[PDB]
RNA sequence: UUCAUCUAGACAGCCGGACGGUGGCCAUGGAAGUCGGAAUCCGCUAAGGAGUGUGUAACAACUCACCGGCCGAAUGAACUA
C-alpha cells in the first residue's frame, strides 16, 4: 500500500528549542525556550551566552533546527 | 477564537492506494482513477501507518476551521467513489403524456434527450462528459439509472434533469408531473 | 348519554341484535343522580352542581368497559368527581 | 439523565426487593397492548422499561448486595424489560408466549414485504371500490358489495406502505406485521 | 392519474418547502433563516400553502 | 498612558482634633507613574465616601514590585467599564507573566473588542489562578496540557534592500 | 451576562409506543388527540397531554412532548454590546 504523502517539514517548538535573537540586545545569541506563555510571546533561558530571563515575543526571533 | 490545532483521520482502503503531493490529490483503486484540483484549503497531510491520513490545521479562524471538515467530506468520498461506486436512480412521474426518452451520439456529444414533456412539441437535448454511463432501466418500473465514479459527475447531469423537467409558466404544487431522483446508491453495497 | 362524546358498542351475528349496554361513563352518574335531568343546565355550561348523593362505591367494575384490573372499589373515584362538577360525592380528593 | 431523581429512588426501592430476574424487551411497541401488557401485571410485577445505567452498573454489581444478580452486565441491547419474579418456575415459559401479532397498523407503519390475497369474500361496502387505481384489482360486485374472483398477488418487496396500502389491509382482519413480544432468556436466584 | 406514493416523491421538490415573509424565497422545510443576503437571513418563516 | 507601573497607596482624611486619629485607608493601584497614581486615588475613594484633596492627603506612596515577574500562572480579572449605552461587570482569564504585564493587555483588549477606552473602565480587582482545570474560560485551559507543541507556518522573512534576487520561500 | 443541564450516557441522529376511563361535562348539525366555554383527574408505568402539530362527516389518518436501545462525550434557553 504505497500511498506517498509529501514531506511538508517544520521547525515546531518545543521545550529544548535553541533560538536566535535577530533583534534586541542579544542580537545573535543562543537562548533556549522554556515555559511556552502564550501563541506569540515565547519564555527564553541562555544565560551563558549573556541573555536575560524574559518573555520575548516570535517576531523578534528566529531558530534552527537544531534542538536538544 | 484562533483555535491552534486540530485534526481528523481519513481511512485508506486497501483497495484503494492514494497518492497525494503538495496539494493535488490523485485517487486510484479498483475501478481507474480520480484526480482532484486542490489548491485553495491550505491544509498539510501527514502519513502515519498504510491506510489512516492525517489532515491539520494550524492557527486557524472559524471558517479555515470549518473548511478543514470540507476537506475531509471530499477525500472519503473518493475512495469510497473509486471501491464502493455510485448508482442513482431516477423516477417518472408522468399523467396523461408518457415521458419517453432516448439517446443521441450527435457528433461525438452523446446527448441524452426527452421528449413529449407536458404535451410540448419541443425536442430536450442534455449532453453528459467522461466518466457517467446512463441505462434505460427495466425488469423494474420506468426509470432512467445512471452510474459513475465522482460525485460532481453523477449529481450534476442528472438533476440538472430534474431542473429541465420542471414546468413552467404554470403552477407548480398542482403540475407534479416530470422526472425526480428517488435513490442515491452505491454500484456495490453490501459485501 | 345519548348521541355525546361516549361509547355504546352494537354486534350483530346470526339474528342477534346486541343492544347491550357496555355504558360509558354517564349512565353510572345518571343512575345516581335525580330524575330532574334535562331541564335547567342544558342551555348554559354544565358544570353547576353541590350535590352529593351516595356511599355505594362497591359499583365500581360490573357497569364500563373496564380495563384497569387492579383495584376492588377505587376506580370511578380515580375517574370521575372530577370530570363532573355537577355533583361533588367525594370531597377532597382533586 | 432526564429524571433521574424521581425515578431512581424507583431504581433503589425495588431493584434490591426481588430474587429472580426475567428479561424481555420490546424495542417497537404497540399502545392497546401498553395499556394491556403493563397494566394487566399489576400488584407486584412493574415490568421494568427503564433506561441504561451503565455507569451504575458498577455501584449496584460490586458492592454484592444481592449474591446471584451479577449477570445483567452486556444486556442493554434493545429496550429492556426485566420484569420482578419471585414466583417459581411453573407460571414462567406459558404466560411469555402470550401473542406474535395483534391488532393491525397505525396507517403506515413501516412494512416493506409481501403479502398474499385469498379468495374469500369479506363484506366489504361500496366505498374505495373507485379508488383502485394502483395495481386494479379484477373484482366481480353482487348487487353492492365486492366479492374476490382469483387469487392474484398485490407487489413485490422494497416499497414503503403509507395510506392507500395499508388502509385497504386495515379494512381486511389480517396484520402479520404488529412487531410484537420477543423470548430472550431466564435465570434463577 | 399519478398514484399516491409518486405524489408523495414529487412533493419532496415542488411544494412542501418553506418560505421567507419578506423576500419570497424558497427555503428549507426545516430552517432558521432565508440564506439570500437581501433580506438580510432574517426570522420570519410561514410554510408554503398547499393545495386545497 | 504609557507601558504601567503598578502602586500601592494610602490616605489619611486630615485629622480634626475634635475627633482625632482616622483609620487610614488603603488602595493597590495600576498607573503609569507616581503622579497620577496620586490622582486616581481619590478618585475611588470620592466615590466610596465623603473624602476630597482638601480633606485629606497622601502619607507615603510606593512602587510595588511583584515578586516572581519570570513565572507563568494564569490571571483571573474582574473588570467593570461603561459603554456606548450601558455599564457592565465582566470576567476575563488574561495569560501573561506578571501583574502589570497581565494587565497591560487588557486595557489593549478591551479596547479592540468593545471599544471602551482608558477613562471609562474601572479594573476593580486582579486575582491569580495557581492551580489548573478552574481557568472557566477553557481557551485558555487548552494551552494547560502535555506536550502540546505546534509548528508555525508562513514566516515572511525582513527587508532591507529594496530589492531582490531571490523570490523567498517560506520554509520554517 | 445569567438560567439550566452536565460518563448514574447529556444535546443530536437511526427505530418506533404516545394509551385506558372516554369516542371527558356540556355545546350543538354531530365536536372523539388536535373548533368554543369549563372541570385540567387518575390508572398504567417507559410514558403519554383530558392533548403541541396537520386532517374531516362527529370521523378515520400523520406524528410530537412524554419515552424507552445504540455511538459516546459534552450541549442548550433567554439575553448584553
Ligand atoms: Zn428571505
Amino acid at each position: 500500500t504505497d500511498s506517498i504523502v509529501k514531506a511538508s517539514n517544520w521547525r515546531l517548538v518545543e521545550v529544548g528549542r535553541v533560538v536566535l535573537i535577530k533583534k534586541g540586545q542579544s542580537a545573535g545569541k543562543l537562548a533556549a525556550i522554556v515555559e511556552i506563555i502564550d501563541q506569540k510571546k515565547v519564555l527564553i533561558d541562555g544565560p551563558k551566552a549573556g541573555v536575560p530571563r524574559q518573555a520575548i515575543n516570535l517576531g523578534q526571533v528566529v531558530l534552527t533546527p537544531l534542538t536538544f | 477564537m484562533k483555535y491552534i490545532q486540530t485534526e481528523q483521520q481519513i481511512e485508506v482502503p486497501e483497495g484503494v492506494t492514494v497518492s497525494i503531493k503538495s496539494r493535488i490529490v490523485k485517487v486510484v483503486g479498483p475501478r481507474g482513477t480520480l484526480t482532484k484540483n486542490l489548491k485553495h484549503i491550505d491544509v498539510t497531510f501527514t502519513k502515519v501507518n498504510n491506510q489512516l491520513i492525517k489532515v491539520a490545521v494550524h492557527n486557524g479562524g472559524r471558517k479555515h476551521v470549518a473548511a478543514l471538515r470540507t476537506v475531509k467530506s471530499l477525500v472519503d468520498n473518493m475512495i469510497t467513489g473509486v471501491t464502493k461506486g455510485y448508482k442513482y436512480k431516477m423516477r417518472y412521474v408522468y399523467a396523461h403524456f408518457p415521458i419517453n426518452v432516448n439517446i443521441v451520439e450527435k457528433d461525438g456529444a452523446k446527448f441524452i434527450e426527452v421528449r413529449n414533456f407536458l404535451g410540448d412539441k419541443k425536442i430536450r437535448n442534455v449532453p453528459v462528459r467522461d466518466g457517467v454511463t446512463i441505462e434505460f432501466s427495466t425488469n423494474v418500473k420506468d426509470e432512467i439509472v445512471l452510474s459513475g465514479n465522482s460525485v460532481e459527475d453523477v449529481s450534476q447531469n442528472a438533476a440538472d434533469l430534474q431542473q429541465i423537467c420542471r414546468v413552467r409558466n404554470k403552477d407548480i404544487r398542482k403540475f407534479l408531473d416530470g422526472i425526480y431522483v428517488s435513490h442515491k446508491g452505491f454500484i456495490t453495497e453490501d459485501l | 348519554k345519548g348521541i355525546k362524546v361516549t361509547v355504546q358498542l352494537k354486534i350483530q351475528n346470526r339474528q342477534a341484535a346486541a343492544s347491550v349496554v357496555p355504558s360509558a361513563s354517564s349512565l353510572v352518574i345518571t343512575a345516581l343522580k335525580e330524575p330532574p335531568r334535562d331541564r335547567k343546565k342544558d342551555k348554559n355550561v354544565k358544570h353547576s352542581g353541590n350535590i352529593q348523593l351516595d356511599e355505594i362505591i362497591e359499583i365500581a367494575r360490573q357497569m364500563r368497559d373496564k380495563s384497569f384490573g387492579r383495584t376492588l372499589a377505587s376506580v370511578t373515584k380515580e375517574i370521575l368527581g372530577t370530570a363532573q362538577s355537577v355533583g361533588c360525592r367525594v370531597d377532597f380528593k382533586n | 439523565r432526564e429524571k433521574k431523581a424521581e425515578y431512581f429512588a424507583k431504581l433503589r426501592e425495588y431493584l434490591e426487593e426481588y430474587k429472580s430476574l426475567f428479561v424481555v424487551g420490546v424495542d417497537n411497541v404497540s399502545s392497546q397492548q401498553m395499556h394491556e401488557v403493563r397494566k394487566e401485571l399489576r400488584g407486584r410485577a412493574v415490568v421494568l422499561m427503564g433506561k441504561n445505567t451503565m455507569v451504575r452498573r458498577a455501584i449496584r454489581g460490586f458492592l454484592s448486595d444481592l449474591p446471584d444478580f451479577e449477570k445483567l452486565l452486556p444486556f442493554v441491547k434493545g429496550n429492556v424489560g426485566f420484569v420482578f419474579t419471585n414466583e417459581p418456575l411453573t407460571e414462567i415459559k406459558n404466560v411469555i408466549v402470550s401473542n406474535r401479532v395483534a391488532a393491525p397498523a397505525r396507517a403506515g407503519a413501516v412494512a416493506p414485504e409481501d403479502i398474499w390475497v385469498r379468495a374469500v369474500n369479506t363484506g366489504m361496502e361500496p366505498g374505495k371500490t373507485s379508488f383502485f387505481q394502483a395495481l386494479g384489482v379484477p373484482t366481480k360486485i353482487a348487487r353492492g358489495t365486492i366479492e374476490i374472483v382469483s387469487d392474484v398477488k398485490v407487489v413485490d418487496a422494497g416499497n414503503k406502505v403509507g395510506q392507500s396500502e395499508a388502509s385497504l389491509l386495515n379494512l381486511l382482519n389480517i396484520s402479520p406485521f404488529t412487531f410484537g413480544l420477543t423470548v430472550v432468556q431466564v435465570y434463577d436466584n | 392519474i399519478i398514484e399516491p406514493s409518486l405524489k408523495a416523491l414529487a412533493s419532496k421538490y415542488n411544494c412542501d418547502k418553506s418560505v421567507c415573509r419578506k423576500c419570497y424565497a424558497r427555503l428549507p422545510p426545516r430552517a432558521t433563516n432565508c440564506r439570500k443576503r437581501k433580506c438580510g437571513h432574517t426570522n420570519q418563516l410561514r410554510p408554503k400553502k398547499k393545495l386545497k | 498612558m504609557a507601558h504601567f507601573k503598578e502602586y500601592q497607596v494610602i490616605g489619611r482624611r486630615l485629622p480634626t482634633e475634635s475627633v482625632p486619629e482616622p483609620k487610614l485607608f488603603r488602595m493597590r493601584i495600576f498607573a503609569s507613574n507616581e503622579v497620577i497614581a496620586k490622582s486616581r486615588y481619590w478618585y475611588f475613594l470620592q466615590k466610596l465616601h465623603k473624602v476630597k484633596k482638601a480633606s485629606g492627603e497622601i502619607v507615603s506612596i510606593n512602587q510595588i514590585n511583584e515578586a516572581h515577574p519570570t513565572k507563568v500562572k494564569n490571571f483571573g480579572v474582574w473588570v467593570r467599564y461603561d459603554s456606548r449605552s450601558g455599564t457592565h461587570n465582566m470576567y476575563k482569564e488574561i495569560r501573561d507573566v506578571s501583574r502589570v504585564a497581565a494587565v497591560e493587555t487588557l486595557y489593549q483588549d478591551m479596547a479592540a473588542r468593545h471599544r471602551a477606552r482608558f477613562r471609562s473602565i474601572h479594573i476593580l480587582k486582579v486575582a491569580e489562578i495557581e492551580k489548573t482545570a478552574d481557568v472557566k474560560r477553557q481557551y485558555v485551559k487548552q494551552f494547560l496540557t502535555k506536550d502540546l507543541k505546534f509548528p508555525l507556518p508562513h514566516r515572511v522573512q525582513k527587508s532591507t534592500k529594496t530589492f531582490s534576487y531571490k523570490r523567498p520561500s517560506t520554509f520554517y
